[PDB]
């Protein structure tokens, strides 16, 4: 279900996007976004350091993480 | 402007010592007073507040001096048609309440503010004073005028300072509290503390708590036309504190002896005042 | 019971006591022939037919309908209303005024308004570009 | 498996090219559908070499006949056959060639196709190649239209940012996209969600702003929380083609729809004033 | 407001008569010209070769449908 | 950019000759008469207002009616329906979200079945021959803004509709829009025909003299008409309100 | 009719039911209307969500008497150039915007009077914390994934600061010992509900326990993600009284047994443990402790202005849509 994406960087921070299905997107807030704790509740499983930072209105199923280098 | 202004003040005149004037005028009134605040208004409310500072000076400069039992039907007659024509003339000027005492003083409060500060004179203790002498007949006498006393204490209640304190909320009783009720209760004890003591050292003491009694009754009545309404409980207190509570060694020698004597129902009056009072009981019960 | 209301030049109209108590200023004037030195008989009339139809009132923004079609005059009357409802002090009549021409202002350009309501502009020609570089975030 | 029947027809002509086409009709649901309605109308008013020719119209009860021109072969499969062999160059330059005059004809007579790919993109066995499904075409006039377009992989950035006015530049960026890709035989933007295509497009041509792209940052949804990328060089993004044709690409795949050159405009290019004229290599 | 009537309603029987008589106008053309049984979704004798050419032939538009531990790092899949 | 303005508007312009309906045709029909066509596009130009359309949408309709009655007759009470279907060609044509079958077997108070919808849906479509792409006047106005303010096009397009609710069918669309184009023109401002559109449609003020005479005076009786609900719908402010002002009696030509 | 003889107070009960768009176009009139187009009356509660704006034109704004600001997400990434007086906002909700540094140190060295914020995302620093230590009067306060301060600094900020109803100090990522030291040091004594969590490797044993002997009042609580809590961690939260609201999830070195042990607290009310508790034994807890509500809200709700445009209730009418 949860779909993650490859890494893709530039010369300051490195990325990353995940996908959710219909259930767990659901649940996402379109007022605030989250935090560390916040997405691992939620059922996000990856390292330390990746800072949620941004919503897409089109699309709210999609999550978009960074973490510094 | 200027022109408005001597009109508006002979109609104030008018309003004041009223003679129930016609519902034109007042609306001639009221109609100046719209007229001046369209063209912002503290110049006008700055000319409120001296008028009626300079009229209340000159209110006070003659009737006062007095010292009793005249200073009430001159006080409580000024203070009500005062209080009357004032809430008149808010009435009027209401045109201001809306529009700039908004940004920030309504004229009814600042009437009663004006009239406070006629409080702050010999005519506060003097008045106190005769009202106590009045009451001074609770010993006997029906010639305690009740509407000499109650305008007096309505109005120690009203007169709670609201200027902007925090707003209007409900009974603001601070000056009744600070300066009538503690005089009336410290009289009180001194008066019960002689008057129970010398009828001690004269009768037996079954009329003493016959009469102790009666007073009793007649104290709760009292406040509940005189005074305001939350006074009963220190009232309460206090007299009990002072027939009782202060002669409990000669309770237990009457005591012993009237379980030597053979009356059963002195002892019902007797545990009711007892049990008036705290902790008593068990002295009663330790010697029964 | 009633009341004879006259206005400023006679127009005496009788009114009961529970409709006149609509406007503030006159319910605190009766706490206590009437002349209104303010208001002229034209308003007057149309004043008391809007207090008879909401005299039962339980006491954008859904402007009532009735009141909008007894609002559907032109511009002087509704300047003399708007005064007479503020020198009478009415809540409600002040209010869906009020509502009304502010919808009315709705839409039209700086040039169209000032042209509609006769007002005289000043300060301009060197001033609006500023003024208008003031707002670009709008 | 694979369901379905068609039939063909070769007895005397030399365009004897055939097809039949059945589309089915449910009786009481929306009647006529809407794309039907709209490709018969929008295709029996165009005649063209490079763009499919119907024949004839048959409206049955409860079924649809289209008697359209047959062709041999699409450009999935054709460059799939040459997926490790490349596409010679004239035989690209020829289908741009019919491509952009197909565009300059559409465009002309008021239609709008935004929906190209190569998947509908037909060649013959002689090197001509011809448009088709036109179901989505629309009569424009620019009014405010469908919000919805070819397909993610395809997409121009008006319609990822959410634009209100997608006027006939749309299929100039789709045609470049193809172009390019057939060029190296790999999709320029493999997108996995608009998201990925927009991240993937900053990332071969740089992050948008008012200098590139005016009025960019006032796009219903732009953020500028955006990663801050650089153009790359363009030579490495399509190393087998030469200086005119990055020319072209560059000034076909352009930010701006205003400074994105037309089909009549792009059709005087140096690089594509040379022209020829060859034939398809593969079977069809 | 806009809920309104014209005429009252008109016999339908007829109508229906009337458009399937109209329809009758696509029977003798469509023989002729293209020879096939489109009615029927059957060919005919010919002068228009019909076969039924492999799905893997044409190109795919011809039939295109319509539309403790647990640490906190990165498990990859 | 003009790309391919100019081209657009010479292939419309040839266009405009194809799509011509019969100017004598209504005699032809044995029970309708030219008023009742009226009071049907005067029911229909209601119908297209309260469903919240769009008036190229009302243009195509009448274009369709026009060239269906002009080319078949027909009873009575079917003109009902002929309309619908008409509305249902036009939107599912041109508007984005068209309204469905139920709305429009709805709107006629239930009188007739949807199947009987959808045999005339077939039957219009047999007698047009799949040709739905045809010119009309708001295409013609549009690209003459652009060579002016919101209120000159909201009478233009006004003048344009008043001329469709019934004389004018000798005149080519391209006709009726220069002419009302300039009528209102002169009408909001007084301005006159430019230059610009002599040079690019070919048309002078003489050629279209007659039309122009026909849409003045048919604009001065318009208000007393009998039918006023074009007028009332554009009463209001999305049109800024310009069904009421004053037909002017006399032009300076 | 020369209407612009109407008297002030009218003229405001007119412009008192406009939109944000119209009254900005209605300024530009005459001199008198220009005036009355800022009269500290119609900008009680603006609303700039995500529109992107400058610091001058937000500066002007604030100035003009605003109260309950709301921009969300809005970015400011240019110079501020002039100055101006003691602000009197009370409500700034900044979240989440891409913003630099000098130009938040510029803007928050006006504002005295916060009775509430909400810094969430941002990147402080030394002058930051410190012109942020003069506002007295904060009721609540947010520095989720902020980063950048010394322990200096929080200590005298929270020093400074005793009023403080909710703590939401989460998640920076350049703590060390000695800063959640220094937090829970001298956190006050106030505090209603409060958040510590991802201090992984840096919460420790003593650190709770002074906590809890400090602050007995704490409503709402959670430590996730901490690595070093046992039971005498649980029993020190027996001596708290008003425990409503417990999360301890991924807390890695807790058997999921003891939890048991947690419904004992009399005025629990959620527990919110994800990560130890593998699946199907959740029944099994539910069913030991069924007077809790275990796992139920996924999402913190101390702090957060908005959870609905409204920020902590009060509404905004000058609005952008």
């Amino acid at each position: 279900q949860i779909y993650y994406s490859d890494k893709y960087d530039d010369e300051e921070f490195e990325y990353r996007h995940v996908m959710l299905p219909k259930d767990i997107a659901k649940l996402v807030p379109k007022t605030h976004l989250m935090s560390e704790s916040e997405w691992r509740n939620l059922g996000v499983q990856q390292s330390q350091g990746w800072v949620h930072y941004m919503i897409h209105e089109p699309e709210p199923h999609i999550l978009l993480f960074r973490r510094p280098l | 402007l200027d022109q408005i202004w001597d009109d508006l003040r002979a109609g104030i005149q008018q309003v004041y010592t009223r003679q129930s004037m016609a519902k034109s005028r007042y609306m001639e009134l009221y109609t100046h007073v719209y007229n001046y605040c369209t063209s912002v208004g503290l110049e006008l409310y700055k000319r409120l507040k001296e008028f009626l500072k300079n009229y209340l000076t000159n209110l006070l400069k003659d009737g006062e001096d007095l010292m009793d039992e005249s200073v009430l039907k001159f006080y409580t007659q000024q203070w009500e048609d005062y209080r009357f024509s004032s809430k008149v003339l808010n009435g009027i000027c209401a045109y201001l309440n809306r529009h700039w005492v908004r940004r920030e003083y309504e004229i009814y409060s600042l009437a009663l503010v004006t009239w406070r500060d006629c409080l702050f004179r010999p005519l506060n203790k003097q008045v106190t004073n005769a009202v106590l002498k009045l009451i001074e007949k609770e010993r006997n006498g029906e010639t305690i005028n009740t509407r000499l006393i109650s305008g007096v204490v309505q109005s120690y209640v009203e007169l709670g300072l609201n200027e902007d304190d925090a707003f209007a909320k409900g009974p603001t009783l601070t000056v009744y509290k600070e300066s009538f009720e503690s005089q009336f209760l410290a009289d009180t004890e001194r008066f019960y503390t002689r008057e129970s003591t010398e009828f001690l050292q004269q009768n037996p003491v079954t009329e003493y708590m016959k009469k102790a009694e009666a007073r009793l009754l007649e104290e709760q009545r009292r406040v509940q036309v005189y005074l305001h309404e939350s006074t009963q409980d220190e009232l309460a207190r206090k007299c009990e504190q002072v027939l009782i509570e202060k002669h409990l060694e000669i309770f237990h020698t009457e005591f012993q002896n009237l379980l030597d004597a053979d009356k059963n129902e002195d002892l019902g009056r007797m545990y009711n005042l007892v049990s008036r009072i705290q902790d008593g009981l068990g002295e009663l019960k330790k010697l029964l | 019971p009633s009341i004879k209301l006259q206005s400023s030049d006679g127009e005496i109209f009788e009114v009961d006591v529970e409709i006149a108590k609509q406007s503030v200023t006159i319910k605190t004037m009766l706490e206590d022939p009437v002349p209104l030195p303010n208001v002229n008989a034209a308003i007057l009339k149309k004043v008391i037919q809007w207090c008879t139809h909401h005299k039962d009132d339980p006491p954008t923004d859904d402007i009532p309908v009735w009141d909008q079609e007894f609002l559907k005059v032109d511009q002087g009357t509704l300047f003399e209303l708007i005064l007479a409802a503020n020198y009478l002090d009415i809540k409600g009549l002040l209010d869906v005024t009020c509502k009304t021409v502010a919808n009315m202002i709705k839409g039209k350009t700086p040039e169209e308004i000032r042209k509609t309501f006769n007002i005289k502009n000043d300060f301009t020609e060197e001033e609006e570009a500023q003024v208008r570089k003031e707002n670009q975030w709008c | 498996g694979t369901y379905g029947v068609v039939y063909k027809a070769r007895n005397k002509l030399t365009g004897e090219v055939v097809a039949l086409k059945k589309i089915r009709l449910d009786t009481e649901t929306e009647g006529v559908p809407s794309t039907a309605i709209r490709e018969i109308s929008l295709l029996k008013e165009l005649n063209h070499p490079n763009i499919v020719k119907l024949l004839d119209v048959i409206h049955t009860e409860n079924k649809l006949y289209l008697v359209f021109e047959f062709l041999h072969q699409d450009l999935k499969k054709f460059m799939d056959a040459s997926a490790l062999t490349g596409i010679p160059l004239p035989l690209i330059k020829s289908y741009l060639f019919q491509l952009l005059q197909g565009l300059a004809f559409c465009h002309s007579h008021r239609v709008l196709h935004r929906d190209l790919k190569p998947q509908n993109l037909l060649i013959n066995t002689e090197g001509a190649i011809k448009l088709a499904d036109f179901g989505l075409a629309r009569a424009f006039g620019v009014r405010t239209y469908t919000h919805e377009v070819v397909t993610l992989w395809y997409r121009a950035p008006e319609i990822l940012l959410g634009c209100k006015y997608y006027s006939t530049a749309v299929d100039i960026w789709s045609l470049g996209c193809i172009f390019a890709e057939m060029v190296t035989r790999r999709a320029l933007f493999p997108g996995d969600s608009e998201i990925d295509q927009l991240f993937r497009i900053f990332r071969t041509l740089g992050t948008p702003d008012e200098v590139v792209w005016p009025g960019v940052t006032s796009m219903p949804d732009y953020k500028p929380s955006f990663p801050k990328w650089a153009r790359q060089d363009f030579s490495k993004v399509v190393p087998p083609l030469d200086e005119d044709g990055r020319s072209l690409l560059s000034q076909m795949l352009h930010y701006d729809p205003n400074k994105r050159i037309s089909a009549k405009a792009a059709l005087a290019h140096p690089f594509f004033q040379d022209v020829t004229k060859p034939v398809p290599h593969l079977r069809l | 407001s806009a809920c309104r009537n014209l005429f009252g309603p008109v016999d339908h029987e007829e109508l229906t008569r009337d458009l399937e008589k109209h329809c009758r106008d696509m029977e003798e053309a469509s023989q002729r010209k293209w020879n096939f049984d489109f009615q029927n979704h059957k060919p005919l004798e010919g002068k228009y070769e019909w076969q039924e050419v492999e799905k893997g032939s044409l190109p795919e538009f011809y039939y295109r449908p319509p539309r403790a531990g647990s640490v906190e790092q990165t498990p990859k899949k | 950019v003009p790309d391919y303005h100019e081209d657009i508007h010479t292939y419309l312009r040839e266009m405009e000759v194809k799509c011509k309906p019969k100017v004598g045709y209504m005699k032809k029909q044995p029970d309708i008469t030219n008023s009742m066509r009226a009071i049907l596009v005067d029911w229909l130009v209601e119908v297209g207002e309260e469903y919240k359309l769009q008036n190229e949408t009302l243009h195509l309709a009448v274009n369709y009616i026009d060239r269906f009655l002009s080319s078949m007759s027909v009873l009575r009470g079917k003109l009902q329906l002929v309309g619908t279907a008409a509305m249902l060609l036009a939107s599912k044509f041109e508007e984005i979200y068209p309204p469905e079958v139920a709305e429009f077997v709805y709107i006629t108070d239930d009188t007739y079945t949807k199947k009987q919808v959808l045999r005339m849906e077939h039957l219009v479509l047999k007698v047009l021959t799949f040709d739905l792409a045809a010119p009309t006047v708001n295409q013609f106005l549009t690209q003459y803004f652009l060579h002016a303010n919101c209120k000159v096009e909201s009478l233009a397009m006004f003048l344009g509709e008043l001329s469709l609710i019934d004389p004018y069918l000798k005149y080519l669309p391209s006709v009726i829009a220069g002419a009302a184009f300039h009528l209102a023109l002169y009408t909001v401002t007084g301005q006159s025909w430019p230059e610009s559109l002599i040079r690019k449609t070919g048309y002078t003020l003489e050629s279209l003299k007659p039309c122009l005479m026909d849409l003045h005076q048919t604009y001065l009786k318009a208000p007393q008409h009998a039918q006023q609900s074009i007028r009332e719908k554009y009463k209001n402010s999305k049109y800024h309100g310009v069904s009421l002002l004053n037909p002017p009696e006399t032009l300076n030509l | 009719v020369s209407w612009d003889s109407l008297p002030d107070e009218l003229l405001l009960g007119i412009f008192s039911c406009l939109c944000l768009p119209e009254l900005l176009k209605v300024s530009g009139v005459c001199k008198r209307w220009y005036r009355l187009a800022s009269d500290e009356s119609l900008w009680q509660t603006l609303d700039l969500t995500g529109k992107n704006l400058h610091p001058d034109v937000t500066g002007r704004l604030l100035s003009q008497g605003v109260i309950a600001f709301r921009c969300p997400r809005s970015f400011m990434d240019q110079p501020l150039a002039e100055h101006f007086s003691p602000f009197r906002v009370q409500h700034m909700d900044l979240s989440n915007s891409v913003i630099e540094v000098s130009t938040l140190h510029g803007i928050l060295s006006q504002c005295s009077k916060l009775q509430n914020l909400s810094l969430e995302g941002l990147r402080l620093s030394d002058p930051i914390v410190n012109t942020l230590a003069k506002n007295s009067n904060l009721v609540r306060l947010n520095l989720s994934g902020c980063s950048g301060f010394s322990e200096f600094a929080l200590q005298t900020l929270l020093s400074s600061c005793s009023r403080l109803d909710e703590l939401n100090l989460s998640w920076c990522f350049d703590f060390t010992e000695k800063h959640v030291q220094v937090a829970v040091a001298h956190v006050s004594e106030t505090i209603t509900q409060l958040n510590l969590s991802g201090y992984r490797k840096n919460l420790q044993k003593s650190d709770l326990s002074t906590l809890v002997r400090r602050c007995p009042n704490l409503v709402h609580l959670d430590l996730s993600d901490s690595v070093m809590l046992k039971n005498d961690c649980f029993q020190e939260f027996f001596q708290l009284n008003y425990l409503q609201h417990l999360s301890l999830s991924r807390c890695y070195d807790i058997i999921p047994e003891t939890l048991l042990e947690l419904g004992e607290i009399p005025t629990l009310k959620t527990l919110q443990v994800f990560g130890i508790v593998p699946d199907g034994t959740l029944q099994l807890l539910k069913e030991a402790l069924p007077h809790l509500q275990i796992n139920c809200s996924h999402f913190t709700t101390i702090a957060r202005p908005t959870i609905n445009q409204e920020i902590w209730g009060i509404k905004c009418r000058l609005t952008l849509q």
